[PDB]
């Protein structure tokens, strides 16, 4: 089981305030991809926001080179599908569950025997910079990502708890928009990611 | 350098040190005992949860199972304190 | 000079000139932003601080209340200290913290008080509601209909 | 021995799991340099 | 005492108001058992008296 | 019945070994030091029903 | 109808003039103990219990230290029978803690960081007008 002392997190997730209080919970939840238990870190990113938590373990985070929460890339903040396609890169990691488990142990074996602090196995296949990526990449935060969820009772039209309500009282995105149907797996593997 | 700002600087400094080295923040400090709740508090909790059939409390099912490995303790401590025949 | 750059746990006391002098030569172009920064773990450099509990907590609180704070970084330039964030309100509010008598004290919200505990169904001590902004909000005559559409559109999928 | 007795202890910790609650308050600070530095990202500071 | 299908009675409204019946306790002989009489059948008899026990 | 009471008496006092000087560790104190537990004062008959309800 | 007395000895002198309001407060508790949790949050259902417990304890507290309407004997009688909370009174006699909700809202161990709740923070120091309700209690700012 993966036991780490510090979560791999990008600046936009980490928050606008450089003094952060966070709680460390050993084996609190299973990884949203590889299903292995991992150490969950949870923190308040700012004055009004979701009070975020790490969703995937560092192992899965290392392989793609992505933040444990938003799964946007630590070098550019773009999505995985954009970064790999721009370098004409592809991931050979299996899609079926049983073969994924086999692959998981192999990478565990590799990181334990090697230095392991490095993307360089997966990054080494495509180290070259590309004008496409450098143009698209965020130069600045996107704190709006952090904002609270929508109040479901308010959408029902009988918002008890009144103006205390920490959840947002604004219109949700229309369900006919193809951008709504996102999946963590699909964003992680980089298959049919509408944002990409 | 204005005497006005000096007086504000003194005020800032005085407040800062007084709370930093306040007696309730000494190294040896242990916070006060957990004193007792009202007796009606646990009464409502048990009566609300019932027999865990309700949808609302479904998070807590896991704890109600997990607690079973301390039930012989509870049984022991209950009967140990049984009232004597002269007590109402 | 005489000290390796690939070094840890130095057993003796190196002089300033024999430890801080430059690495010679040109930089390679084959290293991105993440690769060139002196990281200990995949996203950055983590090292154990021992900052005093009252001072961390004060500054942290201060940013949430206002949006300025005194910079915690420990190299940057060793030249002059600055505030960070919305620096305009640092000079404006004369650099106070939350643990101080505030400068602004106006426009307080009004609530009931019946501090007697003698009239049953009339006591409200610290549970007092503000008088103006009131329960059972709903947002529109027509937004309700648009949310009715969205829920109806969800019904067409399953 | 320090290496083995520690691993011993992690094995021995399984033997009695419920003898008491663990006690835990080592509330530590760590200082962090985010690698992907910028003027905007940290609201100004080099470190957090 | 309760049949198998009977759910356990809620203390909060079946027992909470019912005055308890009188216990078994013997009537002590007043002029003769006098130094014991005041306190004999209490729960932990002299707990609130420093002169006879140390404290709680 | 008298004679068989002596048998268990003798065996206990014979096979008695002194206490091993095991280190003190108070279970319920470790519990009540944690946010998940609270304390209050209740009638024994109320608690007895609760333990049976819980155990069920 | 009124609560079973655990003492068996006769009540003190001024008992009969505090009984209409004390027995009516006990009637108020018995309502909130039985109201449905249906239309209210999981944590919100416990809020009236902490409120009426506050109100009972406040009432004995005012009649002894402020109005001087009650002797030492009757005062300590009400504490023993559970009309008042002995511990809650002790904080009210301290300097800052004088309109406190609960023991919970100052018990530092009941929180992750080991600090109080925002319940206890002065309303002038928040400066933004975020309306507060305490999860422990429901309070909108004691201090
Ligand atoms: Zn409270
Ligand atoms: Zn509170
Ligand atoms: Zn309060």
């Amino acid at each position: 089981w993966e036991d780490a002392d510090f979560p791999i997190l990008c600046q936009t997730c980490l928050g606008e305030n450089p003094y952060i209080r966070m709680t460390k919970e050993k084996y609190g939840k299973e990884c949203k991809i590889c299903a292995r238990p991992f150490t969950v870190f949870r923190w308040c990113p700012g004055v009004r926001m979701r009070f975020k938590k790490t969703e995937v373990c560092q192992t899965c985070s290392k392989l793609k080179n992505v933040c444990q929460t938003c799964l946007l890339d630590l070098e550019y903040g773009l999505p995985i599908q954009v970064r790999d396609a721009g370098l004409s890169f592809k991931d050979d990691m299996p899609k079926s569950d049983v073969n994924k488990e086999y692959y998981t142990q192999n990478m565990e074996r590799e990181i334990s025997n090697s230095d392991g602090t490095r993307p360089v196995g997966m990054l080494g296949k495509a180290t070259s910079t590309s004008d496409m990526l450098l143009k698209l990449a965020r130069t600045t935060p996107y704190y709006k990502r952090n904002r609270p969820h929508i109040c479901s009772f308010w959408v029902k039209g009988e918002c008890k708890r009144g103006e205390e309500c920490p959840y947002r009282h604004e219109k949700p995105t229309d369900p006919d928009d193809p951008l709504a149907d996102q999946n963590i797996k699909d964003r992680y593997y980089g298959i049919n990611d509408p944002v990409a | 350098m204005s005497e006005e700002k000096l007086q504000e600087k003194a005020r800032k400094w005085q407040q800062l040190q007084a709370k930093r080295y306040a007696e309730k923040r000494k190294f040896g400090f242990v916070d006060a005992q957990k004193e007792d709740m009202p007796p009606e508090h646990v009464r409502k909790i048990i009566r609300d949860h019932g027999d865990m059939t309700n949808r609302k409390f479904r998070h807590d099912k896991r704890v109600y199972l997990g607690a079973l490995k301390y039930m012989p303790h509870a049984v022991l401590k209950l009967l140990e304190n049984m009232p004597m025949p002269w007590e109402q | 000079v005489h000290l390796d750059p690939a070094v840890k746990e130095v057993q003796y006391n190196p002089t300033y000139e024999t430890m801080f002098a430059p690495e010679f030569g040109p930089e390679n172009p084959f290293r991105t932003q993440q690769m060139a920064a002196p990281r200990n773990m995949l996203s950055g450099y983590a090292e154990p601080a021992h900052i005093n509990d009252f001072m961390f907590e004060q500054q942290r609180r201060t940013f949430a209340t206002y949006g300025y704070a005194l910079d915690p970084s420990l190299d940057n330039h060793q030249v002059s200290a600055k505030y960070i964030g919305s620096v305009e309100e640092a000079e404006k509010n004369q650099g106070l913290t939350v643990f101080e008598t505030g400068q602004k004290k106006t426009e307080k919200r009004k609530k009931f008080k019946e501090n007697d505990a003698s009239n049953i169904d009339g006591f409200l001590g610290p549970w007092a509601k503000y008088v103006d902004e009131k329960d059972v909000a709903k947002p529109s005559e027509e937004e309700q209909k648009e949310l009715d559409e969205i829920t109806a559109k969800r019904q067409k999928k399953g | 021995r320090v290496a083995l007795e520690k691993s011993v202890s992690q094995k021995v910790a399984a033997a009695m799991p419920v003898r008491a609650a663990d006690k835990l308050a080592p509330a530590q600070y760590i200082r962090y340099t985010p690698s992907q530095q910028g003027v905007a990202f940290n609201s100004g500071a080099k470190q957090r | 005492p309760f049949d198998d299908e009977e759910p356990p009675l809620d203390y909060a409204d079946n027992i909470l108001d019912v005055e308890p019946l009188e216990a078994i306790q013997l009537e002590l002989d007043p002029e003769e058992d006098a130094p014991v009489l005041d306190w004999f059948y209490d729960h932990q008899p002299l707990r609130d008296s420093r002169k006879y026990v140390n404290g709680s | 019945s008298y004679q068989k009471l002596l048998k268990y008496y003798v065996l206990n006092a014979l096979k008695h070994r002194p206490p091993k000087a095991q280190k003190k560790r108070y279970l319920f104190r470790s519990f009540k030091a944690t946010k998940f537990f609270q304390s209050t004062k209740l009638d024994w008959v109320e608690v007895g029903l609760q333990v049976c309800r819980q155990g069920y | 109808m009124p609560k079973v007395k655990r003492s068996r000895k006769a009540p003190p002198d001024g008992w009969e003039l505090i009984e209409p309001t004390l027995d009516e407060l006990d009637q108020k508790m018995r309502e909130a103990e039985t109201e449905p949790h249906e239309g209210k949050r999981k944590v919100e259902s416990l809020w009236p219990i902490f409120r009426i417990h506050h109100q009972k304890t406040r009432y004995i507290f005012d009649l002894f230290y402020k109005r001087k309407a009650i002797s030492r004997e009757l005062y300590e009688y009400c504490i023993k029978e559970g009309y008042a909370d002995k511990n809650l009174i002790a904080k009210w006699k301290k300097q800052g803690y004088e309109n406190l909700c609960c023991l919970r809202c100052i018990q530092t161990r009941d929180t992750n960081f080991g600090t109080n709740c925002i319940c206890r923070v002065p309303k002038s120091k928040l400066e933004v007008g975020r309306i507060i309700e305490c999860t422990h209690c429901g309070c909108r700012g004691c201090s």
